[PDB]
DNA sequence: ACAGGATGTATATATCTGACACGTGCCTGGAGACTAGGGAGTAATCCCCTTGGCGGTTAAAACGCGGGGGACAGCGCGTACGTGCGTTTAAGCGGTGCTAGAGCTGTCTACGACCAATTGAGCGGCCTCGGCACCGGGATTCTCCAG
DNA sequence: CTGGAGAATCCCGGTGCCGAGGCCGCTCAATTGGTCGTAGACAGCTCTAGCACCGCTTAAACGCACGTACGCGCTGTCCCCCGCGTTTTAACCGCCAAGGGGATTACTCCCTAGTCTCCAGGCACGTGTCAGATATATACATCCTGT
């Protein structure tokens, strides 16, 4: 056989989280499961060219910020830099 | 003396019913079967997923769909409420698609 | 097959323009839209099967599908 | 060969979002020949940020349409009703999703 | 009596020579003012290559000029040869700008 | 450095949209342009300067603006 | 004792490096890995669009009665060639200025 | 000094095999190399998604190829393809 | 519809002049040769799942018709904008100087790849119950004609 | 400016059914742990070019005056599209059946990475010199007033 794979049990975890009594149908999480695709890929796409205009070999948390605050709008690129910057400052910690 | 209601409120009542909802508003069969000749044109003995067809389908009728909003706006632009060929020939042109 | 455009019928192009917010639709708006339907299809369909002969596949999936409109920057969600 | 207890790397990050799987996309996506160790925990939490924004707003468009369970219909209108999420998924249409409901002001009845 | 030309002949001539030409229709120094003037919130301090206030410059003249067209377009559409505020609003409406 | 909009000038507007092909102007179009040079130019400026604060440089570079500018599907020839 | 040095592009006919395009290819990341004959089929594109505008630049320069392609003929080159306008739609020419054109509305009346 | 790369002895040759007695500007070069790797970097990150699409980890000349076919138009696409295609094969005979 | 008067714009020559194209010397990055190993091409199988057909129901499409309301042509007017001129302003050119910062350049250290063992997170499959779709019945609202 | 008939829509209450979500077993992918090589951070020096200033010329912006033609409002007329009822048709749903090919696995082979050495292709620099702006003078080409 075959084994797929999908964001679907972090998204739902992620709306029981926002949403503690809130469902969420097949084609919506398939929505959000493209949702997740795109902008994981254009973040990616964005930080792998920020890193070879600047001629560096590695992808680091200030190419994701710096991706991220170039695709995102105002306040959602703002919100999301300080998220991305807290989870890093947590993780670093740990 | 039969009900009529005057022209433009049953116009009206549809686009409320249709922006309300949300299901594709064209046949299926016909879709397919445009899909499957157009497709015939580019490659002989083609096979097509049902979800292929499917996105196929949401694809085009949210171009429409799109199409037509701008097509309103150059209508209404031009100080008229009817949509005229003029008008989606100007929105692709300013959309670049032509 | 052959005329299939025909299948795109006056009331289902009615009914796009209605959730468009359309009032009023002349009489020549549905032939101009079988054309310009026509000419996106044949764009995201030769997309399409040309992401399929390049797997060496006979079966146009939803991935081609969504490919091709990510392509076009007509990006879909709900298939993949 | 006493090995300590795994802990999974969103957790050490608090995130919801797979740190990992999302550390091994961006190695097989080329993106780059090396990939730091906070790039994948920085990617794992802006997409876990903007996963949760759409779906408080479309649970909030459930929750006006009085139904407990999300559809396409209502992360479409919170996309669209939003104006920064609609910004960002502006090239994007959604299936099964509609359209937000509007109708021009000379359209409607001049009374 | 002095010769005057009717109203929207020279008009036409510059249409003619501005399409003929292709250099910069702006004055370098207010729009090199105007370009740090921008910058500056965004960072202080900051400093620009002449290349990048050219390259700024190109660009913004030929989306102006491209702008122009479209709006244009929508003022013929409206059955009118003086471009308006709407006409504008309206191409960067379609366009995707709004 | 303030109010360096108004260096656009009417005349200058009225050149670029005659290489536009605008035979007429209006007089409110000025200030329409203006503010739509104003938004192109924030959001251009904003990503080279994004992009050049990446870089850690403090000077905006050429490549820093062609970038800015591919990004939002305005690619510029002749500067890199 | 190694043979004589013979560049791919010369092995394949071409004007553009398959070397470089090679080493451009590899060093880009698009993949791990990159075939023998993807760089040489690249460069055979990219020259052959190459021929194409500047066949087109030069035509324009000889129409202008000059014998230096500048950016205004390669604009023109691109703009009037449908499929090459198509290409670079969304790209703008710096000094290439735009071609004439007006709309028979704006044209006199009598 | 330092070592810059450009396509511009390249689009010089390829001009003098199309236009003996024409002459091009340091402006229309600097275009015409910005042209180049334009079309370099979308034909190549077409065959990078193609590669990643199909699960494969090499860009082979048939990637190259139908990239070429997804990106250019009409006559454009079938010629660059006859070209691609002939110099491949001109290019394995030696 | 035709003079002709005037202003503007392609032709037609000198005349410098930077920018271009060509020649040189390096030097670094492709090319020749060879090896190893893993990616992929090929073959076999199997089992989704796509296609094709049939029949009944009925929702939707096609057709026709009456009429009203919107598109459009024409007219009037008045004001905003084009044109031109005299005046003002600051852009542009050409210097000059200076210093901030881009651009190498060498050290080294910390960070990311890679390998092996391990285990638990996540996926495939099963099952079940309740959220929502459907249906039927008032309650309500909006429309439109007639006052 | 409402009254009331009529039609569409919304609220509500009772089946029911299927898919959303939870549980379980397995397995493979993330962890951990340890090592090694090198990417980049970091300090330092250089020298490019970006910024700032000054003065003069003059092109361009600007303010004003005038007239005209164009935008826009109003009117008529007319015909095209909308609302609606009837007839037709083929979409849709359910079911069946077959086999095409997606897709998964195993084997092997050949094609690409990686190395090492070597040399020549291309780049930085320097330098004549010639398209090509740039001033003239000119020969029409339109524009516009007038008749």
């Amino acid at each position: 056989r075959s084994r797929k794979e999908s964001y679907s049990i972090y998204v739902y975890k992620v709306l029981k989280q926002v949403h503690p009594d809130t469902g969420i149908s097949s084609k919506a999480m398939g929505i959000m499961n493209s949702f997740v695709n795109d902008i994981f890929e254009r973040i990616a796409g964005e930080a792998s060219r920020l890193a070879h205009y600047n001629k560096r070999s590695t992808i680091t948390s200030r190419e994701i910020q710096t991706a991220v605050r170039l695709l995102l709008p105002g306040e959602l690129a703002k919100h999301a830099v300080s998220e991305g910057t807290k989870a890093v400052t947590k993780y670093t910690s740990a | 003396k039969p009900h009529r209601y005057r022209p433009g409120t049953v116009a009206l009542r549809e686009i409320r019913r249709y922006q309300k909802s949300t299901e594709l508003l064209i046949r299926k069969l016909p879709f397919q079967r445009l899909v499957r000749e157009i497709a015939q044109d580019f490659k002989t003995d083609l096979r097509f997923q049902s979800s292929a067809v499917m996105a196929l389908q949401e694809a085009c009728e949210a171009y429409l769909v799109g199409l037509f909003e701008d097509t309103n706006l150059c209508a209404i632009h031009a100080k008229r409420v009817t949509i005229m060929p003029k008008d989606i020939q100007l929105a692709r042109r300013i959309r670049g698609e032509r | 097959l052959r005329d299939n455009i025909q299948g795109i019928t006056k009331p289902a192009i009615r009914r796009l323009a209605r959730r468009g917010g359309v009032k009023r639709i002349s009489g020549l708006i549905y032939e101009e839209t079988r054309g310009v339907l026509k000419v996106f299809l044949e764009n995201v369909i030769r997309d399409a099967v040309t992401y399929t002969e390049h797997a060496k596949r006979k079966t146009v999936t939803a991935m081609d599908v969504v490919y091709a409109l990510k392509r076009q920057g007509r990006t879909l969600y709900g298939f993949g | 060969k006493a090995r300590a207890k795994a802990k999974t790397r969103s957790s050490r990050a608090g995130l919801q979002f797979p740190v990992g799987r999302v550390h091994r996309l961006l190695r097989k996506g080329n993106y780059a020949e090396r990939v730091g160790a906070g790039a994948p925990v920085y990617l794992a939490a802006v997409l876990e940020y903007l996963t949760a924004e759409i779906l408080e707003l479309a649970g909030n468009a459930a929750r006006d349409n009085k139904k407990t369970r999300i559809i396409p219909r209502h992360l479409q209108l919170a996309i669209r009703n939003d104006e920064e999420l609609n910004k960002l998924l502006g090239k994007v249409t959604i299936a099964q999703g509609g359209v937000l409901p509007n109708i021009q002001a000379v359209l409607l009845p001049k009374k």
